[PDB]
RNA sequence: GCCGGCUAAGAUCAAGUGUAGUAUCUGUUCUUAUCAGUUUAAUAUCUGAUUCCUCGAGGA
């Protein structure tokens, strides 16, 4: 029932027919060797980019993932590919790899080969040992004995394809095409080499691309080579609106009412504002304290009747009530043009309620103000609030 | 409640043409003036009328109490060029530790003397690459500025586009940040060439 | 410092801040192991070599 909490963690997902992210590597549909390598490497919890890319690579569809530096994109490209190679074994033909990994640098290709050897440890699968600027005879002797994956340079791959040392057959040769640092491969320098690498490939083969940054033109150039791609970045799915300004202040539980009274008294946050509370009795007490302080305020919660809540909503929409106290039920789905300010005095336990409270004000391209009071008790939601502020650009 | 430990002094009567700077000089003659910790602007107030008119009264708070008792027996009944001032303990009727410790350290007795901040980078670029690329020099300068901003506050950054060795100067506010940038830039690769860093 | 101990007794490696100078803070790690060489007043440091048990996993 907590499938929405994995998507709210902050992982923009785009595409049709996207599988659910896995919580751990033990229930991700991986083989025994990949799980043994993950247990030997010391991975207790998987990365969110890895949890978004591993079912997309296990399902057999094209995926394009973007994340920060050092997030584990090489392991996220090597582990489901090795799991699909171990689960669906094929005949190791001559001079034909089952996977093609493209790296723009020789040191990056050597690091990808070392990561693939560490992910395929305690097994007979040796992928590749080749780099640019070295002896081609040793690389040909290493590739002639058997090659599972092909992680090298595009120039070395073009030289191997021109000298008939390595190529992709038409019927069944490779099933996955990995592209590490796809922003550099889609540039003007590596365009015809990547075009000749993608042209001489099998028709029934998946294409994977991973990079730290991704421009619009590079993504538009890379989307033409894939067939129905699935995008995975951060953050978009269940994220806060960028048009509404978010503000977080560190105050106590008793000082929150004084901060709200100072924002209503000194600043212009009293009129046309929606105040989110934790419970209905606390919202009624805050509404009574606002009405006792010579300020017109209305309240809408589950403890009140439906007609009184409708009258309070009509008074907030018409302009009769300056402030409107509401619970978490009115945070999502409410589309009021008068709600310009969103005062979150009580922080919710879930980030989706805070995202719905921030998105309730300043919609349809308009600006908005959102001020939330962060306390010491909401320490678990502070990381989610920081991730939402980093995704929204606040 | 606080009877003494009052570091505020009240200057009864002043020339109606008193500026703030002459007043803070008068007050700094008798010790260090406490500064508002969040900001600059020493804690000195010139009391004013309903208008620009100068009532002629002044308030000044001091770091210590001995400076108050100094101003009491040296400024009271003493004439500035025209007028007769009066000095009295101020009457009141109706972040923190960081700057407190700094103002305290303004009274130190630490050893002076000693020696009594520019990093030079070489082998970073070439003039031949800027002849057919007018946007490569600005991108290299922006990359050098983004590299120098992570080590400290860069006050001045220049790049010699006509030097055959690729000379660049990065002047920061502190020599420790320049030494850290020279330690992090020595032996590093930039644009396929090994660039070197030295002090100035 | 308290009544031999509760790891505030030391070294170190990366980054930040800042001074004319000294410095200040965070992550750390700390070999729990042996032998040979360097070295140290002695440590230190550096330079190299070195299957069993438990419930596919962990420890040695």
């Amino acid at each position: 029932v907590n499938v929405f909490r994995l998507e709210m963690e902050g992982i923009t997902v785009k595409g049709k027919g996207c599988p659910k992210p896995i919580k751990s590597w033990v229930q991700c549909g991986i083989s025994m060797k990949i799980l043994n390598s993950l247990k030997k490497h010391g991975y207790e919890k998987p990365t969110p980019i890895q949890t978004q890319a591993i079912p997309a690579i296990m399902s057999g569809r094209d995926l394009i993932g973007i994340a920060k530096t050092g997030s584990g994109k090489t392991i996220a490209f090597l582990l489901p590919m090795f799991r699909h190679i171990m689960d669906q074994r094929s005949l190791e033909e001559g001079e034909g790899p089952i996977a093609v990994i493209m790296t723009p640098t020789r040191e990056l290709a050597l690091q990808i080969t070392k990561e693939c050897k560490k992910f395929s440890k305690t097994l007979g699968l040796r992928v590749v040992c080749v780099y640019g600027g070295t002896g081609i005879s040793e690389q040909i002797a290493e590739l002639k004995r058997g090659a599972e994956i092909i992680v090298c340079t595009p120039g070395r791959m073009i030289d191997m394809l021109a000298a008939n040392s390595g190529r992709v057959t038409n019927l069944r040769r490779v099933t996955y095409v990995v592209l590490d640092e796809a922003d550099r491969m889609f540039d003007m320098g590596f365009e015809p080499q990547v075009m000749r690498i993608v042209d001489n490939v099998r028709p029934d083969r998946q294409t994977v691309m991973f990079s730290a940054t991704f421009p619009r033109a590079m993504e538009a150039l890379a989307r033409r080579i894939l067939s129905k791609p699935i995008e995975v970045q951060v953050g978009g799915r269940s994220v806060v609106c960028s048009d509404v300004e978010q503000q977080v202040i560190v105050i106590e539980e008793e000082k929150k009412f004084l901060k709200l009274l100072e924002l209503l008294g000194h600043y212009q946050e009293s009129g046309s504002v929606i105040i989110f509370v934790d419970k209905q009795e606390h919202a009624d007490g805050l509404l009574k304290d606002l009405m006792r302080a010579s300020y017109p305020c209305m309240s809408l919660h589950g403890g009140i009747d439906q007609y009184d809540r409708d009258s309070i909503i009509n008074d907030f929409k018409n302009g009769t009530c300056k402030l409107l106290v509401a619970t978490s039920v009115a945070a999502r789905g409410l589309d009021v043009k008068h709600l310009i300010l969103v005062v979150n005095y009580s922080c919710p336990n879930h980030y989706e309620d805070y995202v719905h409270r921030a998105g309730r004000t300043g919609r349809a391209g308009n600006k908005g103000y959102a001020y939330t009071f962060i306390t010491e008790d909401q320490a678990r939601y502070a990381g989610d609030i920081i991730k939402a502020l980093e995704l929204s650009g606040t | 409640v606080e009877e003494d430990r009052n570091t505020n002094v009240y200057v009864s009567g002043l020339p109606p043409d008193i500026t703030v700077d002459e007043f803070i000089q008068l007050m700094s003659k008798f010790g260090i003036i406490m500064r508002d910790p969040q900001t600059e602007e020493f804690k000195v107030k010139l009391y004013k009328d309903n208008q620009g008119n100068l009532k002629g009264d002044g308030l000044c708070c001091y770091l210590k109490r001995e400076s108050v008792e100094l101003a009491l027996k040296l400024l009271d009944e003493d004439e500035i060029r025209g007028y007769k001032l009066h000095v009295e303990v101020a009457k009141f009727q109706l972040d923190y530790k960081k700057k407190l410790s700094m103002q305290q350290k303004q009274l130190d007795w630490r050893p002076e003397r000693r020696a009594g901040r520019v990093v030079i980078i070489k082998n970073m670029f070439h003039p031949m690459d800027f002849e057919d690329d007018p946007l490569v020099l600005n991108e290299i300068r922006e990359d050098l500025r983004v590299e120098c901003s992570k080590f400290g506050q860069i006050r001045k950054l220049l790049l010699f586009d006509r030097h055959p060795d690729g000379v660049a100067s990065v002047s920061f506010r502190d020599p420790e940040e320049a030494d850290y940038c020279i330690q992090t830039l020595d032996g590093r690769w930039f644009g396929g060439r090994q660039i070197t860093a030295q002090a100035w």
